[PDB]
RNA sequence: CAGUCAAGCGUUCAUAGCGACAUUGCUUUUUGAUUCUUCGAUGUCGGCUCUUCCUAUCAUACCGAAGCAGAAUUCGGUAAGCGUUGGAUUGUUCACCCACUAAUAGGGAACGUGAGCUGGGUUUAGACCGUCGUGAGACAGGUUAGUUUUACCCUACUGAUGAAUGUUACCGCAAUAGUAAUUGAACUUAGUACGAGAGGAACAGUUCAUUCGGAUAAUUGGUUUUUGCGGCUGUCUGAUCAGGCAUUGCCGCGAAGCUACCAUCCGCUGGAUUAUGGCUGAACGCCUCUAAGUCAGAAUCCAUGCUAGAACGCGGUGAUUUC
RNA sequence: UCUUAAGGUAGCCAAAUGCCUCGUCAUCUAAUUAGUGACGCGCAUGAAUGGAUUAACGAGAUUCCCACUGUCCCUAUCUAC
RNA sequence: GAACAGCCUCUAGUUGAUAGAAUAAUGUAGAUAAGGGAAGUCGGCAAAAUAGAUCCGUAACUUCGGGAUAAGGAUUGGCU
């Protein structure tokens, strides 16, 4: 018999199977598409989710209501220090795909870097690359001849960079190394690129304009084991249920006499690899100067990071970016931005948006101050002052 | 941007925090937070909060400003 | 909701799902306003109709006068004591939800408002705006 | 439920829409007919919950026809991608109103779904009534009260580990599987086209909203064993200070975390096509969208994108154990 | 007048008794197969197989209202085991 | 405290219920929830609301005994 009252499905059947991502880094599944008439560009970057704070910007678009208005608006901060270059691939395209040519890497790696390559890095001898830095020293032994082959081969070719954690005020001391793809140029530009920036550092103002809708891709927070109720947002069973409520009541009928893929089922939710999309960017800051949080409204000398700091991260002592709304993952996560796959207008991606003030009260409680000026300003002289 | 005031506490209330009450006499209210706006719906007194720039007045202590 | 409405509406939180009992804010002699259904209304299974600040309702009057009472009425929500956000930013909420009676038209019965309006409401219907006293 | 014929209705006019007398079918969502399976039992109405499927399409996309001037509508095609509600009365399926709505289409899945629930009804035992019976008792007549058991096994499903291609580590590829967006209103076009008037559009452009989805916790709200701070009662520690106990003693506030369309953010652009409208053009010296060839074209399909990554699919790269 | 003696009187009623039936009228609701008040050729009410009424009482059945609320919109969080 | 109520103590008696670690889903037993307030459901089932004492006020109906704590209001500590 028919279901007696239609209703749509719960949950979205395209984001399955809801299970624990590969890694706690996201990868870039696709990345835009390469032009030649451009020049040669990262289309990536890497940096850490620290927190969200409040915006205040005078909001202008032609026929709403909160023309010329200040509106007040989630950001997501994300510490961005400079990533370093070091290494890049080519992929031939086979008819099987893309297939890695080889990968050709830099003379020094940092202790940082090469932290990632072990898992038990304290008791080991840090044998790592030393060969290949060996077979380095010399003109093209084994470098100049493998980017010739890159060049002549290797219709793709992506740089591998990794992050500067010990400038990310983190725990980690082991280095994000992921691959960024270079959308520019020749397949000679882009290695010739790749080997002219390696050992060296890329900043996110270069990657990343004001103003720019990117993507974000990164592994959700995780939640371990959820039922039905939470994990698919099924309507909870009434009140008087032998054997619990939080529940699918049915979950399935007798033919075919298996269970469906589709039945809501409890399971792992969250720590899922996504990649949302048009994420507009607020302020690329940097790190190097004060004032960070300054506008040309407010026009007061502060930083980023909030009183108290930012909660469960710290500070933002390096390179930063604002994107608006919220992001996938929470604090302390590595975050990939990408550059769009496709250029949107919408009136809404060519906004030209500009911050009247950025909050950095106190996200530990209840904040009434946004510099420490202010709070001593407000109270007066108080018992721990002399 | 202007930046309001706490109808209870006086405190200073910047965008987005803190909530805005309407009463019948549609006299509006601004709170800094839930404190102070669940403090002024029991009744209290902001004069006899201890806490309360209104207090501070009253018992004249930090009037230098 | 619909073809007399003057000019769109930010998404306000629903604070009035059917069955709601509102005051009534104007001079029409209804006391109060018992929602029954919510004009431009969306449908799902097990949802009521929620009704927000400044959107037609349609409304029954269960207590006041008796040529205004049993019979089926279109009414406007004017103060909604569920509290909403504006793009501003603020939460704000009145005291008491109230609304008031009108034609399918947008025209109010009554010919003055007690207490505040919104502004949603307002900027939604003039006439409510005209005989309103205080708008915030 | 659908055809064929066409007396006739339709101001004239069989087929715009319909169509009598007849006749051909399809369906298994009615109900019969049967008695093949099950009486060492297949839990037996409805509702709730949830998934999927069909199309005989209610709405949305694009179209053809009209007794289509416009608006509204009616008939039909490709179409099941996407949605199809909130309530009063009833156990009800079915009904029937009140409304919202773009729409409130019809169905299947052991008349889906009771080791998923409930138990209102039916259909044990108690009891009342009416009629029937001498009586015990009967009554798809009414009424009231009436135990709803077991999963730890296998499989399916949802998640999670994992032996073994020298080892170990890092970065990837992408077969295959899944896939997602949806609908409305307002401004403007425009009081314009159209129309004697009454009335009254549409494409393009903006602003929002509905349903859905995936995240997130800056803000607001919720939660309080932070038993964090304060207050309060009774008692106990000789009094004070500090505390105990009252199964978290109670109250106010309460960070953090979790979390709410109760809060915020985001939800892509290319090609092939279906109907259908055409080009050239025979068949058939004329014609003809079709036969050969071909142009456009739908919420369709396939890609782009998104999810997983084959644990017997793979690549590249680092290190590779000697007193 | 006939049948078996009498032919349903006071009352009461779609009642725990009415098939038709979700009876008809009024009221209660936005909307009522529910409720209440009426009506009564009443399938098949009715006088100690007791009729009608009835204050008080009721872990009896039913309807509406005020209060209250996570029953619900639409879920979320917390504690012990 | 009205109280062999509940709650805390004295004498007396026990400290006996397999334990350790962690804090997932679903449970069992307790709770709390913005706005709405029965729209849920066969049905307000379950829960909440009320609650002690003093003072005030208390309707229909009635078998004059009741209904009645009807309904509905206010107060409540400490100290001198």
């Amino acid at each position: 018999s028919h279901r007696k009252y239609e209703a749509p499905r719960h949950g979205h059947l395209g984001f399955l199977p809801r299970k624990r991502a590969a890694s706690i880094r996201a990868r870039v599944k696709a990345f835009p598409k390469d032009d030649r008439s451009k020049p040669v560009a990262l289309t990536s970057f890497l940096g850490y989710k620290a927190g969200m704070t409040t915006i205040v910007r005078d909001l202008d678009r032609p026929g709403s209501k909160f023309h010329k208005r200040e509106v007040v608006e989630a950001v997501t901060v994300v510490d961005t220090p400079p990533v370093v270059v070091v290494g890049v691939v080519g992929y031939v395209e086979t008819p099987r795909g893309l297939r890695s040519l080889t990968t050709v890497w830099a003379e020094h790696l940092s202790d940082e870097v090469k932290r990632r390559f072990y898992k038990n890095w304290y008791k080991s001898k840090k044998k790592a690359f030393t060969k290949y830095s060996a077979k380095y020293a010399q003109d093209g032994a084994g470098i100049e001849r493998e980017l010739a082959r890159i060049k002549k081969y290797a219709s793709v070719v992506r740089v591998l960079v990794h992050t500067q954690i010990r400038k990310t005020p983190l725990a980690q001391k082991k280095a994000h190394l992921a691959e960024i793809q270079l959308n520019g140029g020749s397949i000679s530009e882009k290695v010739d690129w790749a080997r002219e920036h390696f050992e060296k550092t890329v900043a996110v103002d270069s990657v990343f304009e004001q103003n720019e809708m990117i993507d974000a891709i990164a592994v959700t927070k995780g939640h371990g084991f959820e039922g039905v109720t939470h994990r698919w947002g099924t309507k909870k069973l009434p009140r008087k249920t032998h054997r619990g409520l939080r529940k699918v009541a049915c979950i399935g009928a007798w033919h075919p006499a298996h269970v469906m893929w589709s039945v809501a089922r409890a399971g792992q939710r969250g720590y899922h690899s996504r990649t949302s999309i048009n994420h507009k960017i607020y302020r690329v800051g940097k790190g190097d100067d004060e004032a960070n949080g300054a506008t040309s409204f407010d026009r007061t000398k502060k930083t980023i990071t909030p009183m108290g700091g930012f909660v469960h991260y710290g500070e933002i002592k390096n390179d930063f970016i604002m994107v608006k709304g919220c992001i996938p993952g929470n604090r302390k996560r590595i975050v990939t931005l990408r550059k769009s796959l496709y250029t949107n207008t919408s009136r809404k991606a060519l906004e030209e948006v500009s911050l009247k003030w950025i909050d950095t009260a106190s996200k530990f409680g209840k904040g009434r101050f946004q510099t420490p000026a202010e709070k001593h300003a407000f109270m007066g002289t108080l018992k721990k002052d002399l | 941007m202007k930046v309001e005031i706490d109808s209870f506490s006086g405190a200073k209330i910047y965008p987005g925090r803190g909530t805005l009450f309407v009463r019948g006499d549609s006299k509006i209210f601004r709170f800094q937070n839930s404190k102070s706006a669940s403090l002024f719906k029991q009744r209290k007194n902001p004069r006899r909060i201890a806490w309360t720039v209104l207090f501070r007045k009253h018992h004249k202590k930090g009037i230098t400003e | 909701s619909g073809n007399g409405a003057q000019g769109t509406k930010f998404r306000i939180s629903l604070g009035l799902p059917v069955g709601a009992i509102m005051n009534c804010a104007d001079n029409s002699g209804a006391r109060n306003l018992y929602i029954i259904a919510v004009k431009g209304s969306g449908s799902r299974l097990n949802r009521l109709p929620a009704a927000s600040l400044g959107d037609m309702v349609m409304a029954t009057v269960k207590k006041g006068k008796p040529e205004l009472r049993k019979k089926v009425m279109p009414a406007i929500v004017v103060r909604q004591a569920k509290s909403w956000r504006r793009r501003d930013g603020v939460f704000l909420y009145f005291e008491d939800n109230a609304g008031v009676i009108a034609n399918p038209k947008g025209e109010m019965k009554g010919s003055a408002i007690t207490g505040p309006v919104g502004k949603e409401c307002a900027d939604l219907w003039p006439r409510v705006a005209s005989n309103s006293g205080v708008v915030v």
